[PDB]
DNA sequence: TCAGGATGTATATATCTGACACGTGCCTGGAGACTAGGGAGTAATCCCCTTGGCGGTTAAAACGCGGGGGACAGCGCGTACGTGCGTTTAAGCGGTGCTAGAGCTGTCTACGACCAATTGAGCGGCCTCGGCACCGGGATTCTCGA
DNA sequence: TCGAGAATCCCGGTGCCGAGGCCGCTCAATTGGTCGTAGACAGCTCTAGCACCGCTTAAACGCACGTACGCG
């Protein structure tokens, strides 16, 4: 076994090093279509349209986590909490 | 005139 | 539920890329909420452009335009 | 001469600054520091300004002659340097202007 | 009637003529000055070249001989001014810069 | 047919790192990069003309637009390059 | 002459709160407000038409631009109002 | 040949004619549809009415009879939806809304 | 002994007072000198309309006030009521100003 | 002093400790650490440098020497901080 | 603090492919030559607004100074999170099969630019008065203590 | 838990100067014709997008345990 956090750091290195998408594509697609249903039915998507949505979405969330992390460590904690996400959004003005 | 060497800087 | 289609480990991976070391369990649900909102905004704009053009297929360009509208210019998908 | 020539060429300072240095170089604080870093009551205070060597030609014999003198100025160091010139030469004086209050005016 | 392109006249690698047309087709103004698209094309080239240089450097660092999106990301994100220029830009397949906070790292 | 800057970007690459090639994804990124910059500059130049109640975009407007777009040294060098290009262009 | 919307803003005020007046400072704010909105809508409509390779801005583009500019119900009412106004206009 | 304004034909308070000219002066497109300035003017009026309505209410609440910048600020910021619309706007002399965090208050 | 309010009572009064009012908080002539000096680093011999300066100050104070709002929030997040440079720096870093 | 005024401090120091405090009070800050005052000045200085640089660039472009309110407005508008009330 | 070991990472070697570099034919979009006209440059006036300094008051900034309240370091508790293992399940990747819609081309016309003749809507200038700022004063509450 | 000094709110008189209105003036918005052409529309094509399933397998999940960091 490893001391908790050792592997976490390995994973951080691993994911920052690589560049592929992190969210399962088909689950993502279904999410998109579901949301789209509320604006207009019978819509289609180019496969590249979904790809654009996914990658932009992941880029967004990664950036969010970066800022969230900063808030957590501002409070001298290493565990991020919902209130750190909320803070980050509030500071950015996304609220 | 004399000390033009430092006066050459103060003019800046 | 498709929002639950974004799994716990998927979120963890995103957080790892973001440099997050330790993650509270509450984060996973909170993250889903945030993503949902983000997509609703982008998709709403993209759909609007599609409707404007009298088409039925949302194109990549419509997505790109939506993102440009929101100040999140996306390179590589044309535009 | 050099301040005039240099500022003449450097460029409302074309009227004002040239007046200021004609009145006395050290009204510009930085040149005071450059010419005399100690900022004390040195003879350079006279050497750098023709108008006060004139006063060295006048105020000594003038006082010696038993006479009194009034004089009019631009504000700031233009007057404050006189206080120094007068103290360097032990020429007792008073000083009155807009910054003083009616009690001491009287 | 010897022809010579404006790009070749200016000594630029970008299609000055195309740029000129784009300025007119994009309705940026009523009139487009003759020296406008030339000046602009030069700028476009300048910026393009600087990024490509840095991207190539990134490729060399990774022992690659071909620029990929990751290299472009590295190039832009590392250079201060390019980062500012493209501060609101998401580059597809770029990823993020290697960066672990010292507070998370072990003592 | 659909135009792009692919071949121009490519030529520039060849003029900087002759040996280095470029993936099609990287190329599409560079293509959208060029379009982005083009638009930002043109957009600013456009409103500069409006701000001065003019109607012609010239190298002066573009130059200013560059100064109002690029940060620090990028602006300094871009302006320098633009100047040279126009200079040579009109000189010959 | 330096045209503005002061008189129109003024008239609107008197149709909402007939007794309420407005300071000249507040009026200049409202004036710049109108200009801001005008530009935003027109700007979106401009590039919107451009996106479809069209050269004419019509009420369709203005409508869409509103939908792409104003938030929530505000947009819904603006669209409703615009629609109504045009309807009456074309009738008359 | 009785003249009648386009705004009166539309039933609007905003100068449809002026709006039309502005669209053509701003070079927003090559051509401007006849109904475009009509539709637009109506929207401009609508939004104008929304702010003034709220601003007047603010004046009433402050026992004032004229709208001042402060009222405009209060009107916009209280109305969340307008607040989103003008989220990046600074209103001269508007001030800020009264707001003390409960954590800062005494027991 | 003379009357003294418990520390913070006055603070809250000031907060109410300044949020209620709308006037400028920075001395105008000091503000102008600051502006003029900065301007000299881009081009000398510039003149300003007095309203130009006012535009700068309205924006400047709006900016700093907004910054303090976010700064305050950060301090609260960290269970403090005293704002610190760390909170300012964080706020700007989160906003993307640095 | 009397002999020499020696009152040249700094223009950034024109933003006083209480001036900053007041801004913070409007912001809603209850208590302010002593290092804030210096940090605030630094931030403001930067803010103004950016706005002023844009404003004078517009002025230079127009070939004028007086920076106008509209030039300031354009600078602010450029940076995403639209200012109402100055035309 | 040090050696062993398990894991993981890294590194040389085939090998294999599909994505990039490159050759070729076409064609339309860019260059050349030429003409008009109006936008922009440029000179001359003028006068309003900016700037530099001073005079004089006074609210405010600075400064010292006591002292209490918050920041913070330490320390214990316990619970929520990481880590690992076995099990499930749903994604990824290959098929079929249908057709809706994107896209292209050809008509054809309502419809918006363009131009001139006309006039009142809006704008600058200039009265005019009450809405709101401002002070005098007295009731009222708001935050301390014995 | 009730008093005391200070901040605040309300009321009343003053008064003044910026908003509201009137008025003449012009130029920009009308009206009325033309006229070239951008867009509407019909029609045709054909391909990419959607729906479903078969099959493999790598990730997701559930459980359980220690312990480290959150928190008081």
């Amino acid at each position: 076994r490893y001391r908790p956090g050792t592997v976490a750091l390995r994973e951080i290195r691993r994911y920052q090093k690589s560049t592929e998408l992190l969210i399962r594509k088909l689950p993502f697609q279904r999410l998109v279509r579901e949301i789209a249903q509320d604006f207009k039915t019978d819509l289609r998507f180019q496969s590249s349209a979904v790809m654009a949505l996914q990658e932009a979405s992941e880029a967004y969330l990664v950036g969010l986590f970066e800022d969230t992390n900063l808030c957590g460590i501002h409070a001298k904690r290493v565990t991020i909490m919902p209130k750190d996400i909320q803070l980050a959004r509030r500071i950015r003005g996304e609220r | 005139k004399e000390d033009s060497e430092p006066l050459g800087r103060i003019r800046q | 539920d498709n929002i639950q289609g974004i799994t716990k480990p998927a979120i963890r991976r995103l957080a790892r890329r973001g440099g997050v070391k330790r993650i509270s369990g509450l984060i996973y649900e909170e993250t889903r909420g945030v993503l949902k909102v983000f997509l609703e905004n982008v998709i709403r704009d993209a759909v609007t452009y599609t409707e404007h053009a009298k088409r039925k297929t949302v194109t990549a360009m419509d997505v790109v335009y939506a993102l440009k509208r929101q100040g999140r210019t996306l390179y590589g998908f044309g535009g | 001469q050099q301040l005039y020539q240099q500022m003449l060429k450097h460029n409302n300072n074309k009227i004002m600054q040239l007046r200021k240095i004609c009145n006395h170089p050290f009204v510009f604080d930085e040149v005071e520091g450059v010419v005399n870093p100690s900022r004390g009551n040195s003879d350079l205070l006279f050497r750098v300004a023709g108008k006060f060597e004139l006063l060295d030609r006048v105020l000594p014999k003038f006082k010696a002659s038993g006479h009194r003198v009034l004089m009019f100025f631009q504000m700031t160091q233009v007057m404050d340097i006189m206080e120094d010139f007068l103290r360097m030469k032990d020429l007792k004086y008073m000083r009155l202007d807009g910054s003083t209050k009616t009690e001491e005016r009287t | 009637a010897k022809a010579k392109t404006r790009s070749s006249r200016a000594g630029l690698q970008f299609p000055v003529g195309r740029v000129h047309r784009l300025l007119r087709k994009g309705n940026y103004a009523e009139r487009v000055g003759a020296g406008a698209p030339v000046y602009l094309a030069a700028v476009l080239e300048y910026l393009t070249a600087e990024i490509l240089e840095l991207a190539g450097n990134a490729a060399r660092d990774n022992k690659k001989t071909r620029i990929i999106p990751r290299h472009l990301q590295l190039a832009v994100r590392n250079d201060e001014e390019l980062n500012k220029l493209l501060g609101r830009v998401t580059i597809a397949q770029g990823g993020v810069l290697p960066n672990i906070q010292s507070v998370l790292l072990p003592k | 047919r659909k135009e792009s800057y692919a071949i121009y970007v490519y030529k520039v690459l060849k003029q900087v790192h002759p040996d280095t090639g470029i993936s099609s994804k990287a190329m599409s990124i560079m293509n959208s990069f060029v379009n982005d910059v083009f638009e930002r500059i043109a957009g600013e130049a456009s409103r500069l003309a409006h701000y001065n109640k003019r109607s012609t975009i010239t190298s002066r407007e573009i130059q200013t637009a560059v100064r109002l777009l690029l940060p620090g040294e990028l602006a300094k060098h871009a302006v320098s390059e633009g100047t040279k290009a126009v200079t040579k262009y009109t000189s010959a």
